[PDB]
C-alpha cells in the first residue's frame, strides 16, 4: 500500500483562484509561519540549568 | 466573451501580481479624465497665494476689483472654506 | 518564559528614548521655551533675523512685544 | 576661516579630479572622484542647491558610480593597480597639485590672472545677491516646472531613456 | 556650521573606534546597467511632490503618467525579450 | 551646547545597538525553546558589553593581500554614514531640520553599498569578491524600489521635509492609506539592511541601521501624535513603535529560509517593481482626482 | 568672474586632458569621462543658481540623465571589448590597424 | 597599588573572554551530532555566551570532533593557522583526542594533539552533550586562571 | 608598400577577424569541508561556468577510516560497534 504526496490538482474555479491569488498577493502562508513562531515564543523553554541541574540518565 | 474570460482566468491563476498591477495602473490612467474633483483641484491650487497681490491703479472703469480687502467685490472662495 | 526579554529591550528602549528626550529639552534650554524656529524657506529665516536684530541682545529666541513699544 | 569656505570646497574638488585624471587603478580612481563627487555637492549646497546637490549624491554618487566600481569588480585586471605601482601617475599627481597651488597663489596675489578668461580671485561670498525667496524654493519650484513648462524635455528624455534600454540589451545580446 | 559639525563627529567616532580595534591588541553586469537606466528615470520622477502643486495640473498629469508608462514599457520590453530574466 | 546633543544622539544609540545584540539573541531564545544569554549578568544584561568589550581586544588579522587602506576605509564609512542616518529623524524635533531630509536619508543609504564593495574587493579572496559582488547587486537592485515607494507615499505628505511627516499622519496612521505599499516598503528595508579586529564597529553599524530603517518606517507609516507642550509623549510612542519593528526584524529572521539569488531578483524586477509602478501611478492620480494635494508650506 | 567658476573650469581642463591622455586603461579613461561632465554639471548649477534662472533649473538634472545614460554605452562597449580580448587595455585596441 | 591596577585590568580583560568565546567546529563524525545537539534547546549553550559559528577568522575555540584522517590533516592545520590569537582547541571524542576505535588503522592520526596544540580534553564515545558542556565550563575556568597582564608587568 | 607596412596583413575577407583562443573562466570552487553546508567533512570541487555549474566532483574520503580493514581483525561481537559508528544518524538500524 502507498499514498501520493505532491499531486494536488488545484481547482481552477473563481473561488479557488481567489484564495491562491490572495495568498500570493497578501501573503498568508508566510504569516502562518509568523503565527507558529510567535506561539512558540509564548512557551516556557526546555533549557536545563547546568551545572545547577543536569539532564536525566 | 469566452476568450477574455479564459484569458483573465488564466492570468489571475498564474500571475496574480501582474494583473493586479495592470488593473491598478489601468484604473489610475482613466479616473482623472472623468474625475469630478480635478476641477476643484486646480481651483484650490490657483487659490493659494505665494506672491503679493499687486494693487492696480484706481481711475474708474474697474468697479469689479474691490477697494478694501474685506470689500464684497472680487473673487470669493466660499467653496474653498466648505469642501 | 518570555518576560525576561523585557530587561533586554528596556535598556535599548531607554537608550533609544534619550535622543528624542535630549533634543526636546535642550532646544527649550537653548531657545528659551519656544522651539528653535524652523526656517524651511527664506521667509522664516529673515523673520528670525528681524527678531534677532530687534531683540537687541542679539538673540532671536528673546521675544519683545507690546511692552517694547511705547 | 569659513570666510573662504567655498574656496576650500573648490580647491579640494579639483585635487580629487587630479587624482583619478592621473589615471590610477579604476577602482582607486573611482574613489578618487567620489570624494570630488562628495565635495561638488558642497559647493552647490553652499549656493542653495539642496535638490541638485543631493542629486549628485543620489543618482550620480549612489547611482552610476556603483556600477563602475561594479564593472571594475568584474574585469579585475590580472593585477589591480594602485598609485604606488605606476611612477608616471605620481609625476602627473604632483604636477597637477603644484600647478593648481601656484595658480591659486597667483590668483590670491593680484586677483587678475588672465589664463583663458580674465577673472577676479575675490571672495566667493561676494557674487551672491540679495532679496528674499518668498515661501518657494527656487531650486525646487524651477525643477517642478518639468511637468508644467518642461513639456518637451520629458518627451525626449523619456524616449531617449527607453532608446537607452534597447541599445543596451541589443549590443550586449552578442548577436 | 551645524551640518559640517554633524558630518565631523561621527567620522571621528568611527576613526577612534577602529583605533581601539587596530592598535589596542555579463548577465550580472547586465542587470546592474538596467538598474542604472531605471535609476536615471526615477531622477526625472523625483520632483513630483512640488510638480503636483503647479497651476496646469492637466499637463502635469499627462507627463507624470507618461514617464511611469515608459518605466513600464522599458521593463516590459526587457522582460519579454528575456532581459530581466537573469541568465542562470 | 550643540556638541552635547550630537553626543546625546550617538552615545545612547551605541548603547542601544550594544543591547540590540542581546535582544537579537534572546527574543529568538524563548522563540526557539531556548533561554538566550542569561549567565552573563542578570538576564544577560552584561552580554551587550561583554561582546562589545572582547572583540576589540582581539588582534585585527588582516591578510597581506588585503590593502590596509581600503580594508580600513570601507568599514569606517560603513558606520559614519550609518550614524548620520539617525540625525534627521523627526524625533519630536529633529537634529537637522533639512527641507529635503527624505533625499538626505535615502542618498546616504545609497552609500552603504561602498562599505561592502570595498571591504569585499580589498579582501582579494574568491569567496569574498563573489559575496561582495552578490551583495552590491542585491542592494542596488532594491534601491529603485526604495525610491519609488518613497515617492508614492511622500506624495501625500507635501514635501521631502521629514518634519512635515508628523502633521500629515496626525489623526490617521498613513499605513491605512498605503498598506499595499507598506509591506512593499517593509520587505525593501529588510533586503537593504542585509537582514532576512575592526568588526564590532561593523556589526554595530549593520545593527544601528536595522533600528533606524525600522525607525524610518515607524515615522513614515506607523505615525503618532505630537503635543508641543509635552514632546515626551511622542518620544515614548516613537521608540516603542520602532522597537516593535526591530522585533519583527528578529521575528522573521528566525522564521524563514534564505532566498536563492535568482529568486532574489525575480521577486523584485518581475513582481515588486511593476506592482510598485502601478501603486505609484495610483498614488499620484488619486490626490489630483480628489483635490487632496497637500500644501508644500 | 570669481574663483568658484575658475577652479572647476580647470577641473574640467585637467579632466579633458585626462581623457585625451590614455595611459593603458580605457576603464580609467571612461571614469575620466563622467568626472569631466560633472565639471559641466557643477558649472551649469553654479551659473543657473547664481543668476536665479528659475526655468533653467531643470537643465542640470537632464544633463545628468543623458551623460549617465551614454555612460551605460561607455561601459557596454567596454564590457563587450573585455570579452574577446580579455581586458580593457587600449593596447589591444589596434586590431583595426588597416 | 601597581599590582592592584594590573590585577583589575587583567580580570576585566579575561572575565568575558570566558563568557564571550564563541565555539568553532569542523564536525568530522558522530561527535558532530553532540556538536550542535547541545545547540538544541535541552542543553542550551547560547545562554552560556558561547554560540556555534564557523567564521574561522572570527571565532575563539574550535571543538575538534570526530576522527582525524591524514587526508584532512592539511585542512585542520590551515584552519588553526588562520585562527586568530587567542585561540583554543577542544578535542571532543575518543577518536579526536586519542584515536579511540580506529587508533590502529592506517587512515587516522593517533589523536589530534599530534597535529594541533590541544587544550582541555573532553572524553566520550561520543561525549554525552553535557560532558562537553562541563568541558567547556572547565575551559572558561581555565581562562580565569590566567595572569596575562600580570606576567607582562612582572617582566 | 613600405618597411612599416611590410607586415600589415590584409583584412579577413568576411571581416570576421580570427576569433580569440579559449578565454573561458570556469572557476573552481571548494564548498567545504569547513562550510557548514558541507556537513562537516566534504571536499566538493566543482566548476563555475559563470554562476552555472557543469560538473561537480565530490572528493569524498575526508573521513575515510578503513572500517572493513579493522573488521578483518576483530570477532563478530567486536566488529559490531563499527556498524554502530557507520550511520551515526540512524545508528540502531
Ligand atoms: C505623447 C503624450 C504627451 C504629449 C501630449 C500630451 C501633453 C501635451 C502638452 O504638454 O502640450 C504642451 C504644449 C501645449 O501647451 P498647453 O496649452 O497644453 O499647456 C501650456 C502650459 N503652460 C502655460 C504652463 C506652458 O504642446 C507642446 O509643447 C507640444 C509637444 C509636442 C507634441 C508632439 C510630440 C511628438
Ligand atoms: C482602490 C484600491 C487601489 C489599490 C489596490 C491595490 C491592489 C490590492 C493589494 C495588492 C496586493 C498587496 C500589495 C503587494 C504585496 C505583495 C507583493 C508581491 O510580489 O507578492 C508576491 C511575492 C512573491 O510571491 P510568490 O513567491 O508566490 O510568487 C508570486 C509571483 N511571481 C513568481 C511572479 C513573483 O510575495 C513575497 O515576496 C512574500 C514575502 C517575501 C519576503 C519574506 C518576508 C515576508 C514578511 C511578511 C510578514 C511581515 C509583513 C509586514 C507588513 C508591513 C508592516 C508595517
Ligand atoms: C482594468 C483593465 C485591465 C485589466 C487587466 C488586463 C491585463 C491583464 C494582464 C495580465 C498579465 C500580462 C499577460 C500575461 O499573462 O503575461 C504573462 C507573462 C509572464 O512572464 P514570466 O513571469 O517571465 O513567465 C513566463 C516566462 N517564464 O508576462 C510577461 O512575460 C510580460 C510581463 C510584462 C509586465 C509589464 C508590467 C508593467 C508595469 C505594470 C503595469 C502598469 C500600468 C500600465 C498601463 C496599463 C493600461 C491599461
Ligand atoms: S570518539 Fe566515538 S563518537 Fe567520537 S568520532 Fe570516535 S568513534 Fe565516533
Amino acid at each position: 500500500t502507498y499514498k501520493f504526496v505532491n499531486m494536488r490538482e488545484p481547482s481552477m474555479d473563481m473561488k479557488s483562484v481567489t484564495d491562491r491569488a490572495a495568498q500570493t498577493l497578501l501573503w498568508t502562508e508566510l504569516v502562518r509561519g509568523l503565527g507558529m513562531t510567535l506561539s512558540y515564543l509564548f512557551r516556557e523553554p526546555a533549557t536545563i540549568n547546568y551545572p545547577f541541574e543536569k539532564g536525566p540518565l | 466573451a469566452g476568450r477574455i474570460a479564459s484569458f483573465l482566468k488564466n492570468a489571475w491563476a498564474k500571475e496574480p501580481v501582474l494583473v493586479a498591477s495592470f488593473a491598478i495602473g489601468g484604473l489610475a490612467i482613466i479616473l482623472p479624465s472623468l474625475s469630478p474633483y480635478t476641477n476643484y483641484a486646480i481651483r484650490i491650487n490657483r487659490a493659494t497665494p505665494y506672491n503679493y497681490p499687486v494693487p492696480l491703479r484706481d481711475d474708474g472703469n474697474m468697479p469689479d476689483v474691490p477697494s478694501h480687502p474685506q470689500d464684497p467685490q472680487g473673487p470669493s472662495l466660499e467653496w474653498l472654506k466648505n469642501l | 518564559m518570555w518576560f525576561e526579554i523585557l530587561p533586554g529591550i528596556a535598556v535599548m528602549a531607554a537608550c533609544l528614548f534619550i535622543p528624542g528626550m535630549a533634543t526636546a529639552h535642550i532646544h527649550k534650554f537653548t531657545n528659551g521655551g519656544k522651539e528653535k524656529r524652523v526656517a524651511h524657506f527664506s521667509y522664516q529665516w529673515n523673520l528670525m533675523e528681524r527678531d534677532r536684530c530687534i531683540s537687541g541682545v542679539n538673540r532671536y529666541h528673546v521675544t519683545k512685544g507690546l511692552e517694547n513699544i511705547d | 576661516m569659513t570666510m573662504y569656505i567655498a574656496f576650500i570646497l573648490s580647491t579640494i574638488f579639483v585635487i580629487g579630479f587630479v587624482g583619478f585624471s592621473s589615471k590610477p587603478s579604476p577602482i582607486y580612481g573611482g574613489l578618487g572622484l567620489i570624494v570630488s563627487g562628495g565635495v561638488g555637492c558642497g559647493i552647490v549646497l553652499n549656493f542653495g542647491g539642496s535638490f541638485l546637490g543631493l542629486m549628485v549624491f543620489l543618482i550620480y554618487l549612489g547611482g552610476m558610480l556603483v556600477v563602475f566600481g561594479y564593472t571594475t569588480a568584474m574585469a579585475t585586471e590580472m593585477y589591480p593597480e594602485v598609485w604606488v605601482s605606476n611612477k608616471t601617475v605620481f609625476g602627473a599627481f604632483v604636477s597637477g597639485l603644484m600647478m593648481e597651488f601656484c595658480m591659486v597663489y597667483y590668483a590670491l596675489k593680484e586677483e587678475e590672472v588672465e589664463i583663458i578668461f580674465k577673472f577676479n580671485g575675490l571672495g566667493d561670498w561676494v557674487i551672491y545677491d540679495t532679496g528674499d525667496s518668498g515661501f518657494f524654493s527656487e531650486e525646487a519650484m524651477g525643477i517642478a516646472a518639468l511637468y508644467s513648462y518642461g513639456t518637451w524635455l520629458v518627451i525626449v528624455t523619456g524616449w531617449s531613456l527607453l532608446i537607452g534600454v534597447v541599445v543596451i540589451m541589443e549590443i550586449t545580446r552578442g548577436n | 556650521m551645524n551640518i559640517m559639525l554633524t558630518l565631523l563627529t561621527n567620522v571621528t567616532l568611527a576613526s577612534l573606534l577602529v583605533l581601539i580595534a587596530f592598535w589596542l591588541p555579463m548577465k550580472f553586469f547586465l542587470v546592474a546597467i538596467t538598474f542604472l537606466l531605471f535609476d536615471l528615470e526615477i531622477a526625472l520622477l523625483l520632483p513630483l511632490p512640488w510638480a503636483s502643486q503647479t497651476n496646469n495640473l492637466k499637463t502635469m498629469l499627462t507627463m507624470a503618467l507618461f514617464l511611469l508608462i515608459l518605466l513600464a514599457a522599458s521593463l516590459a520590453y526587457e522582460w519579454t525579450q528575456k532581459g530581466l530574466e537573469w541568465a542562470e | 551646547m550643540f556638541m552635547i546633543n550630537i553626543l546625546s544622539l550617538i552615545i545612547p544609540i551605541l548603547l542601544a545597538v550594544a543591547f540590540l545584540t542581546l535582544v537579537e539573541r534572546k527574543v529568538l531564545g524563548y522563540m526557539q525553546l531556548r533561554k538566550g544569554p542569561n549567565v552573563v549578568g542578570p538576564y544577560g544584561l552584561l552580554q551587550p558589553i561583554a561582546d562589545a568589550l572582547k572583540l576589540v581586544t582581539k588582534e585585527p588579522l588582516r591578510p597581506g593581500t588585503s590593502s590596509i587602506s581600503m580594508f580600513i576605509i570601507a568599514p569606517i564609512l560603513g558606520l559614519s554614514l550609518a550614524l548620520t542616518m539617525w540625525v534627521p529623524l523627526p524625533m519630536p524635533y529633529p537634529l537637522i531640520n533639512m527641507n529635503l531630509g527624505v533625499l538626505f536619508m535615502l542618498a546616504m543609504s545609497s552609500l552603504a553599498v561602498y562599505s561592502i564593495l570595498w571591504s569585499g574587493w580589498a579582501s582579494n579572496s574568491k569567496y569574498a569578491l563573489i559575496g561582495a559582488l552578490r551583495a552590491v547587486a542585491q542592494t542596488i537592485s532594491y534601491e529603485v524600489t526604495l525610491a519609488i515607494i518613497l515617492l508614492s507615499v511622500l506624495l501625500m505628505n507635501g514635501s521631502y521635509t521629514l518634519s512635515t511627516l508628523i502633521t500629515t499622519q496626525e489623526h490617521i496612521w498613513m499605513i491605512f492609506t498605503s498598506w499595499p505599499l507598506a509591506m512593499m516598503w517593509f520587505i525593501s528595508t529588510l533586503a537593504e539592511t542585509n537582514r532576512a579586529g575592526p568588526f564590532a564597529m561593523f556589526f554595530m553599524a549593520e545593527y544601528a541601521n536595522i533600528i533606524m530603517m525600522n525607525a524610518f518606517t515607524a515615522i513614515l507609516f506607523l505615525g503618532a501624535s505630537h503635543d508641543p507642550h509635552t514632546p515626551e509623549l511622542y518620544t515614548i510612542n516613537f521608540v516603542l513603535k520602532t522597537l516593535a519593528l526591530t522585533i519583527t526584524f528578529l521575528w522573521i529572521r528566525a522564521s524563514y529560509p534564505r532566498f536563492r539569488y535568482d529568486q532574489l531578483m525575480h521577486l523584485l524586477w518581475k513582481s515588486f517593481l511593476p506592482l510598485t509602478l502601478a501603486l505609484c501611478m495610483w498614488h499620484i492620480s488619486l490626490p489630483i482626482m480628489t483635490a487632496s494635494i497637500p500644501p508644500q508650506s | 568672474m570669481p574663483l568658484v567658476y575658475m577652479n572647476i573650469i580647470m577641473a574640467f581642463a585637467i579632466a579633458l586632458a585626462g581623457l585625451l591622455m590614455y595611459r593603458s586603461h580605457l576603464m580609467s579613461s571612461l571614469l575620466c569621462l563622467e568626472g569631466m561632465m560633472l565639471s559641466l554639471f557643477i558649472m551649469s548649477t553654479l551659473i543657473i543658481l547664481n543668476t536665479h534662472f528659475t526655468l533653467a533649473n531643470m537643465m542640470p538634472i537632464i544633463l545628468l540623465v543623458f551623460a549617465a545614460c551614454e555612460a551605460a554605452l561607455g561601459l557596454s562597449l567596454l564590457v563587450m571589448v573585455s570579452n574577446t580580448y580579455g581586458t580593457d587595455y587600449v593596447q589591444n585596441l589596434n586590431l583595426l590597424q588597416c | 597599588r601597581g599590582e592592584y591596577v594590573v590585577a583589575k585590568l587583567d580580570d576585566l580583560v579575561n572575565w568575558a573572554r570566558r563568557s564571550s568565546l564563541w565555539p568553532m567546529t569542523f564536525g568530522l563524525a558522530c561527535c558532530a551530532v553532540e556538536m550542535m545537539h547541545m545547540a538544541a534547546p535541552r542543553y542550551d549553550m547560547d545562554r552560556f555566551g558561547v554560540v556555534f559559528r564557523a567564521s574561522p577568522r572570527q571565532s575563539d575555540v574550535m571543538i575538534v570532533a570526530g576522527t582525524l584522517t591524514n587526508k584532512m590533516a592539511p585542512a585542520l592545520r590551515k584552519v588553526y593557522d588562520q585562527m586568530p590569537e587567542p585561540r583554543y582547541v577542544v578535542s571532543m571524542g575518543s577518536c579526536a583526542n586519542g584515536g579511540g576505535y580506529y587508533h590502529y588503522s592506517y587512515s587516522v592520526v593517533r589523536g589530534c594533539d599530534r597535529i594541533v596544540p590541544v587544550d582541555i580534553y573532553v572524553p566520550g564515545c561520543p561525549p554525552t552533550a553535557e560532558a562537553l558542556l562541563y568541558g567547556i565550563l572547565q575551559l572558561q575556568r581555565k581562562i580565569k586562571r590566567e595572569k596575562r597582564l600580570r606576567i607582562w608587568y612582572r617582566r | 608598400p613600405t618597411k612599416e607596412t611590410a607586415h600589415w596583413k590584409p583584412p579577413p575577407w568576411n571581416d570576421v577577424d580570427p576569433p580569440k583562443d579559449t578565454l573561458v573562466s570556469n572557476l573552481t570552487l571548494n564548498f567545504g569541508p569547513q562550510h557548514p553546508a558541507a556537513h562537516g567533512v566534504l571536499r566538493l570541487v566543482m566548476e563555475l561556468s559563470g554562476e552555472m555549474v557543469r560538473k561537480c566532483d565530490p572528493h569524498i574520503g575526508l573521513l575515510h577510516r578503513g572500517t572493513e580493514k579493522l573488521i578483518e581483525y576483530k570477532t563478530y561481537l567486536q566488529a559490531l560497534p563499527y556498524f554502530d559508528r557507520l550511520d551515526y544518524v540512524s545508528m540502531m538500524c
